[PDB]
């Protein structure tokens, strides 16, 4: 999972 | 009540946010999408008569002390106008390199003129941001879709004029820098919205705090100008310990560095090895403070992808190596903690915070008309305040000084304006004339600065  | 960004910029008379004085302030307010929702705010600050500007700054800004004195208001009024703008609720106050510069100027202006040097930046859902670290992060992490200009040396340039030009944006006027900053915010928001929204979310210190797991040494991406353009200002860091004094500073290790000196050497050694840098070649001490209150760019380590590390010449494998050695070595932790374990009041902002009573009393100072400052009965605890108060009255309201105060102001002016100082300053200008003989507008500015030292001093 990554924000950007 | 609606959220607004207030873009702003100072021109000053020198590099020192405390010892040098403001010349011009410029600002425009914006909605959450960067549509202009107000009028340009532009105005000057009259410099007090105990000060001569740094020649180099006038050459940059094009603003003589004569022009700022004639068109401006005393620093008390200057502070007032800025204060209003800044304290409108739900404002995000931002600029370009503002964190390391413009905010320091703002705090000193407030400190000198009896406003809280900090509250403006967090009260009523105010916050601050700095679009330079955004441009840097964007280049480092997610560059595609924007043109990234290189200077003559081959490294990336984050100067506003190059950036706008590289991206077909008109960059023309006090307002020009401010408009450029807006245009860059728009650009990054359009081309790269998820990063922009993430960084925006993480200007807040408690969201930053959540990223930091010291016991586990969770590695993070960090984008800082201290890392240098030659690696796109980026590395992987790991938190080792909290600063033992500064509640807002965490001690990071630079994982791309050389961690051998951490293990091998003792604390005293490392303290000045870290201090006296680039004289010993004796690998550098790979250790930097991150201040959660200074809008640092931080993100979970894997947002910097393998391919991203290749792009920037960062050695992914070496970094993972240094992390593994660190984790299995928690005596470095107590070692790094151990590393961290002026008579002019203008320069004393950071000698402590003012207590509640101190700060309530400066509040009365503010409320009092200049004329009734002599007749004021209140007491002060912190020893700086008397000093700030005399300087504040002499600089802004010389008419209100009594006999012994006028004398004291004179001795203070003689103290700065020494024969040594004046001859230097005269000689400085005269050499700059020669240096810039080809540059006619500068010759003229330089000459104007001479006219000003003539009148204000002898
Ligand atoms: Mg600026
Ligand atoms: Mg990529």
């Amino acid at each position: 999972d990554i924000p950007f | 009540q609606q959220s607004t960004f207030l873009f702003h910029d100072y021109e000053t008379f020198g590099t020192h946010p405390a010892l040098d004085r403001p010349a011009q302030f410029a600002a425009i307010r914006t909605d959450s999408e960067f549509n202009v929702i107000g009028e340009p705010e532009v105005f000057y600050c009259k410099p007090a008569d105990d000060y001569l500007p740094q020649p180099g700054a006038v050459l940059i800004t094009g603003i003589t002390p004569q022009e700022a004195r004639a068109k401006g208001e005393n620093e008390a009024a200057f502070a007032a106008r800025i204060h209003s703008l800044f304290t409108v609720p739900k404002t995000c106050i931002l600029g370009y390199n503002n964190v390391r510069f413009d905010d320091e100027v703002t705090r000193n202006i407030f400190y000198r003129n009896f406003y809280d040097p900090y509250a403006w930046s967090w009260q009523h859902d105010n916050s601050r941001w700095d679009l330079l670290d955004v441009m840097r992060a964007c280049y480092a992490l997610r560059p595609e879709g924007i043109n990234w200009p290189e200077n003559d040396d081959g490294l990336p340039s984050f100067r506003l004029e190059h950036l706008t030009k590289a991206n077909g944006i008109e960059h023309s006027d006090a307002m020009a820098d401010v408009y450029a900053t807006i245009a860059m915010a728009k650009l990054v928001k359009t081309r790269q919205p998820r990063l922009f929204d993430y960084l925006f979310t993480h200007r807040n210190k408690h969201k930053l705090m959540a990223l930091i797991d010291v016991p586990q040494m969770k590695p993070l991406v960090h984008v800082s100008g201290m890392f240098g353009a030659w690696r796109g200002n980026t590395s992987w860091v790991a938190p080792l310990a909290w600063h033992p004094e500064n509640r807002n500073a965490v001690i990071m290790v630079d994982l791309a560095g050389d961690i051998s000196p951490l293990l091998e050497l003792d604390s005293d050694t490392l303290r000045e090895r870290l201090y006296t840098a680039k004289t010993d070649l004796n690998a550098a001490v790979p250790v930097k403070l991150v201040h959660i209150n200074k809008c640092p760019v931080l993100a979970q380590a894997n947002t910097l992808r393998p391919e991203d590390a290749d792009r920037l010449g960062i050695n992914r494998q070496h970094c993972l190596d240094n992390l593994k050695i660190l984790r299995e070595n928690p005596q470095v932790r107590e070692k790094v903690v151990a590393i961290f374990a002026s008579d002019n009041v203008d320069a004393q902002l950071y000698n402590g915070f003012f207590s509640d009573a101190d700060r309530a009393a400066m509040k009365i100072v503010l409320e009092t008309e200049p004329r009734n400052l002599p007749a004021l009965d209140i007491t002060f605890v912190d020893k700086r305040i008397e000093k700030l108060l005399f300087n504040y009255r002499a600089r802004n309201f010389p008419g209100t000084l009594d006999y012994a105060e006028q004398q004291r102001w004179l001795e203070h002016r003689r103290q700065v304006f020494t024969p040594e100082f004046l001859q230097g300053y005269a000689d400085e200008l005269q050499m700059l004339v020669q240096q810039y003989a080809d540059d006619k507008e500068k010759v003229a500015l330089l000459k104007a600065l001479w006219q000003y030292a003539d009148e204000i001093v002898e």
